[PDB]
């Protein structure tokens, strides 16, 4: 026997966490078409957006990275309710 | 390989009636008689049909 | 080794059993032997089982329709398999 | 420790029914094709059992 | 000092057997060692490589995993696993990939259920799984129809292929 | 086959035919001079290596190999042969006592069987086992089994008149590593491996000797029963399924040693246009090669059968 | 016989043992359908035979006079598992505890000479000692030591970290830390020394063939030699026999 770290938490409880991920899987190429075409456009319509100071820009950077949503934790969380 | 511890048809009828039971599905579908008929309500014909054959006994 | 309730299987399978012309009465619980106290024929016993089958969307082997006796058989074989 | 090798199956049980440009009467025939190729054939006869 | 040695026992009285139902419906009895994992046991027992997925963790690949379903009075048995580690990582997209909608409550995977003297004549299933792809050589096209052992791949694990 | 253009190279890959166009003879001829700067490179480099040169021959074929014939002590289970004539002028020997062997019976190759050895049908001796009869004869009876490095050795009777012959009964499993020195075996008996039974131990029907074990010389193992420990003794009665275990490895070997049979006994050329079947057969697992359009190719010999 | 299905085809010329006039004997040759692996490093002696469905991994070594026949069951010799002299490991087709009856070696193992392994599970870091023989279903688990001349008996067990002894092999003495970790590592890193040794004097083709070749020139140049297409022979025996099987009456 060996010292080893504690575990939180119930085993049953944290497999039901872990078995709230088993939810039917979407294929990736619905998001990637939707990204690509709104990109191309986007990529079209940055060359005429205003110069902006780079503090504002790197604000921007931060406030998206903040907002930004990993795709598992819609996954996880997504309820087909109101 | 060896070791002490390692070593330690009356119903024919009823096995036909099994294979009836178990491919009535399969007829309701290739004979289109889902919605005439249930399987329940065929799988009672059936046995009718096995029943008048009761008196005979010679294998 | 029980999937799922006993007393939910076991109200289910005496329920179908019930459908049956007799096997009621005086007695339709436990302990019951199909052809030695319900009166059911050997047929009538095997369409009983495909009766569970549309019920618990499970099959049964027919050596374990040998070895299947008893209204604690039916309900024990099929809480014993996890498919249910 | 040497790869076994698959095979196909056959499907396209086709019925093949009283056809005028053929031996003159009734044939039934039903045919077991592997997609344009037959791999049995099977005559239904007793319509003209008199 | 100097207590009393304790033989070990033989093959035959720590085997334990345990019924498992395949894919197509049969039920197996597979005998197994108590102090193994469920994986292990059921990969010597000679199921298919479809039967099968690779651990999906950073570094554990090289174990072979199956969607199994546990009775109820089993589910003791089964390991605990902290979050915030990366073990409910492999968890987690072994769930989101493979089992996906064929959850159900009993669903575990093997490598985190160890035999023992009291898991004797425990039925268990292989759960059904979906599709998956790590590398062309290690993934599923979702037919159950290769007839060789998961036991006669030397392959250790998915790398690049 | 459906194809008959098959070029001459991958018909014949053992021995190209003699070459006929200009460039092939050329090619011939300047392999025969790099043969023989090889040759000469060798014989260099074998004079810096030493005595011995790291020199290597073919080796004799000892699994039929014979023994010196004594006009005395006539042959009982072997049969006796001439020698060539020159080898008589050289070495002055008659007769030569040789094994004798049924057409169903399997010997390895590495094996050792030498002299007076009778061995029945479907018996077969395996890899490493050394069968000598140089003195007295060894006879082995049909669906008899000798593994792998099992050493069968025998003796001069002598005054006493004891008899210093092996007999082996029908249906008898000699374990691997086993050493039977001159004893009698009876029918369906299981020697285990690594056991060492001596002279004079007469091993009953039905009995099985335990793995690890050493058999006292004159000692009687009884039907049915079962002996272990280096000084063997009794542990328990042969168990009635047992039995037909014994029967089953018996019958289990003889099909081996008919695989064993069939794999050595190939001929050179067959083996190794195996060996390029083999290689083809893996280099046509890719079913989207432009040929496998073109032609279906016979399994075990991958030549095309019929088109696609 | 002729194995009709054999998946390289039936053998059109069958050679008996009596006309051989020298050695034949394959180091590794194939059994029916199941084929002998081997790493690039793995040393087989000459004497050696490895036939069968044998994986042979990393730095393992099988040395001269061992048998390793996998024609019944699956054996596997771990990384740096050593095969010392005239020791036979063998598989049975089923064994008696009703466990997988392959023959798994770990890694570091050494099987000392004339020792006989039959579907056996030895763990990492062991030794099997001299004439020690493990029979069907015996488990010899990891840092484990068989001394020589002792018998495993079918399906028992060898615990970690212990050395075992005698015919009905008893427990004897827990191995000390220093053994486990080092000896029985650094047996097997000698003995893969010894096959490295062995390995860098050999030549791809060793100049035995040459003999041979020169009694196969003779019948040449006396036109007794003669050219046999294998492949169609083998084509046209299988039709041969599926024609007569279809033939046939009982
Ligand atoms: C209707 C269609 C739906 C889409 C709508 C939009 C359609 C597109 C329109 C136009 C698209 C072009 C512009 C969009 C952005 C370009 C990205 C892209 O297109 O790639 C394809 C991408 C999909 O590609 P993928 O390969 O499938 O996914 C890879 C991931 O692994 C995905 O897997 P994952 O999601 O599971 O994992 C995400 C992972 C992926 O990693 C990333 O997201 C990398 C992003 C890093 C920044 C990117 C560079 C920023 C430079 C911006 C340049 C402009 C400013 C210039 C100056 C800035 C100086 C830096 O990151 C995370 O783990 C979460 C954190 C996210 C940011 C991480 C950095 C944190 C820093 C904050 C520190 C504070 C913490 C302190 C406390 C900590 C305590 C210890 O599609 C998108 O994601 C587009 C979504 C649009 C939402 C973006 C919101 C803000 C956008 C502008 C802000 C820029 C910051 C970027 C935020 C994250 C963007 C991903
Ligand atoms: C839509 C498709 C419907 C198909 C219809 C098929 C109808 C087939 C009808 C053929 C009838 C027979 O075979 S009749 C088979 C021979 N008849 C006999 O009587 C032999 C022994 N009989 C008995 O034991 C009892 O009468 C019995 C009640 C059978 C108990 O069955 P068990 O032996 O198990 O106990």
């Amino acid at each position: 026997d060996e010292p080893k770290h504690q575990i939180p938490g119930n085993a049953l409880d944290n497999w039901a966490f872990l078995r709230t991920y088993a939810k039917p899987l979407p294929d990736m190429i619905h998001y990637y078409y939707y990204v690509y075409l709104f990109g191309f456009f986007f990529v079209y319509k940055v060359a005429d957006f205003p110069e902006y100071s780079p503090r504002v820009l790197v604000m921007a950077a931060l406030i998206g990275s903040l907002f930004y949503v990993r795709r598992d934790w819609v996954h996880r969380e997504f309820k087909d309710s109101p | 390989m060896t070791s002490r511890f390692a070593y330690v048809t009356c119903q024919k009828a009823r096995n036909l009636y099994l294979e009836a039971c178990r491919c009535l599905p399969f007829i309701h579908r290739l004979h289109k008689l889902e919605e005439i008929t249930s399987l329940k309500e065929m799988r009672l014909i059936i046995k009718d049909k096995f029943r008048v054959n009761s008196p005979v006994t010679d294998s | 080794s029980s999937f799922l309730p006993k007393e939910e299987v076991e109200s289910r399978i005496i329920a179908q059993v019930k459908e049956q012309n007799l096997a009621a009465g005086i007695k339709v619980e436990l302990s019951s032997r199909f052809d030695k106290d319900l009166g059911l024929d050997s047929l009538d016993k095997v369409e009983l089982l495909i009766s569970l089958e549309e019920d618990f969307g499970v099959e049964v082997p027919d050596a374990e329709i040998d070895k299947i006796h008893t209204v604690e058989d039916a309900v024990n074989f099929f809480i014993s398999n996890p498919s249910s | 420790m040497k790869p076994l090798t698959p095979s196909k199956v056959s499907n396209f049980t086709i019925n093949f029914g009283p056809q005028h440009p053929a031996a003159h009467g009734v044939l039934r025939l039903v045919l077991e094709m592997d997609g344009e190729i037959i791999k049995r054939a099977d005559p239904h006869i007793g319509l003209l059992h008199r | 000092d100097h207590d009393h040695y304790t033989p070990p026992k033989t093959v035959f009285e720590d085997t334990i057997t345990i019924n498992v139902l395949d894919y197509d419906g049969k039920k197996h009895a597979v005998k197994a060692l108590i102090g193994t994992p469920l994986n292990k046991a059921l990969v010597e027992y000679g199921f298919s490589s479809t039967y099968f997925f690779p651990n999906m963790g950073y570094y554990t690949q090289h174990i072979s995993d199956a969607h199994v379903f546990i009775p109820e009075e089993y589910w003791k048995y089964v390991e605990n696993v902290d979050l915030k580690t990366d073990d409910a990582e492999a968890i987690k997209l072994m769930f989101k990939l493979v089992v996906q909608d064929y959850q159900r409550e009993t669903s575990f995977f093997a490598s985190y259920l160890t035999l023992n003297k009291e898991m004797d004549n425990m039925t268990i299933g292989f759960g059904p799984i979906k599709p998956w792809h790590i590398t062309p050589k290690w993934s599923f096209n979702g037919h159950h129809n290769v007839k060789d052992r998961m036991f006669d791949r030397l392959e250790t694990g998915p790398f690049i292929e | 086959s459906l194809l008959k253009n098959y070029p001459p190279s991958y018909l014949y890959p053992f021995r190209h035919p003699k070459p006929e166009g200009v460039i092939e003879k050329v090619l011939f001829n300047l392999g025969s001079l790099f043969r023989s700067a090889g040759q000469g490179m060798d014989e260099l480099g074998s004079l810096m290596l030493g005595n011995g040169g790291m020199q290597e021959s073919v080796g004799p074929n000892l699994a039929y190999a014979p023994v010196k014939y004594n006009p005395a002590a006539a042959p009982k289970a072997g049969i006796v042969a001439p020698i060539p004539a020159s080898a008589q002028r050289v070495l002055g020997v008659k007769e030569i006592v040789l094994p004798s062997k049924a057409e169903s019976t399997f010997i390895a190759p590495n094996a050792n069987v030498l002299g007076d050895v009778k061995i029945g049908a479907k018996s077969s001796i395996w890899y490493g086992a050394v069968l000598r009869g140089d003195v007295n004869s060894i006879e082995i009876g049909d669906n008899t089994n000798v593994q792998d490095n099992v050493t069968i050795h025998v003796a001069k009777h002598s005054i006493d008149g004891k008899l210093r012959n092996t007999v082996i009964g029908n249906n008898v499993t000699i374990g691997h590593c086993a050493t039977i020195h001159a004893c009698t075996i009876a029918d369906n008996v299981i020697i285990g491996m690594g056991a060492t039974v001596l002279d004079g131990v007469k091993v009953e029907s039905g009995s099985i000797v335990g793995a690890g074990s050493i058999v006292p010389p004159n000692t009687v193992i009884p039907a049915g029963q079962v002996w272990v420990g280096n000084p063997a003794k009794f542990i328990r009665n042969v168990l009635p399924e047992e039995n037909g275990f014994i029967a089953s490895s018996a019958n289990n070997y003889d099909l081996l040693g008919q695989q064993h049979k069939f794999e050595n006994s190939k001929v050179f050329e067959e083996m190794l246009v195996e060996e390029e079947i083999a290689k083809d057969r893996e280099l046509l697992e890719d079913k989207n090669l432009a040929v496998h359009q073109l032609y279906i190719f016979d399994p075990q010999t991958q030549l095309a059968a019929r088109p696609r | 016989v002729n194995f009709y299905d054999a998946p390289n085809g039936p053998a059109v010329e069958q050679v008996k043992i009596e006309d051989e006039w020298y050695n034949r004997q394959r180091t590794e040759f194939n059994i029916l359908n199941k084929q002998p692996s081997k790493a690039d490093d793995v040393f087989i002696a000459p004497n050696a035979v490895v036939c069968g469905d044998v994986d042979l991994y990393q730095k393992v070594s099988i040395f001269f006079g061992a048998v390793v026949r996998g024609d019944l069951n699956t054996i596997r010799i771990g990384e740096n598992s050593t095969i010392l002299d005239k020791a036979v490991v063998h598989a049975a087709s089923t064994s008696p505890t009703g466990l997988n009856a392959a023959t798994i070696i770990g890694s570091n193992v050494t099987v000392e000479p004339h020792a006989v392994l039959r579907s056996c599970r030895i763990g990492d870091n062991c030794i099997v000692g001299a004439r020690s023989v493990v029979c069907e279903g015996a488990i010899m688990h990891p840092e484990s030591v068989l001394a020589p001349g002792s018998v495993l008996a079918p399906g028992r067990q060898i615990p970690s970290g212990e050395l075992w002894a005698g015919s009905p092999a008893k427990f004897v003495r827990k191995l000390t830390y220093y053994e486990t970790s080092n000896v029985i590592r650094e047996s097997a890193e000698h003995y893969y020394d010894i096959a490295t040794g062995f390995r860098n004097e050999t030549f791809d083709h060793g100049s035995a063939w040459r003999d041979a070749e020169a009694y196969r020139q003779k019948l040449v140049d006396y036109k007794e030699y003669n050219w046999v297409n294998y492949r169609e022979q083998k084509y046209v025996m299988r039709l041969q026999r599926d024609a007569a099987e279809l033939e046939k009456l009982l």
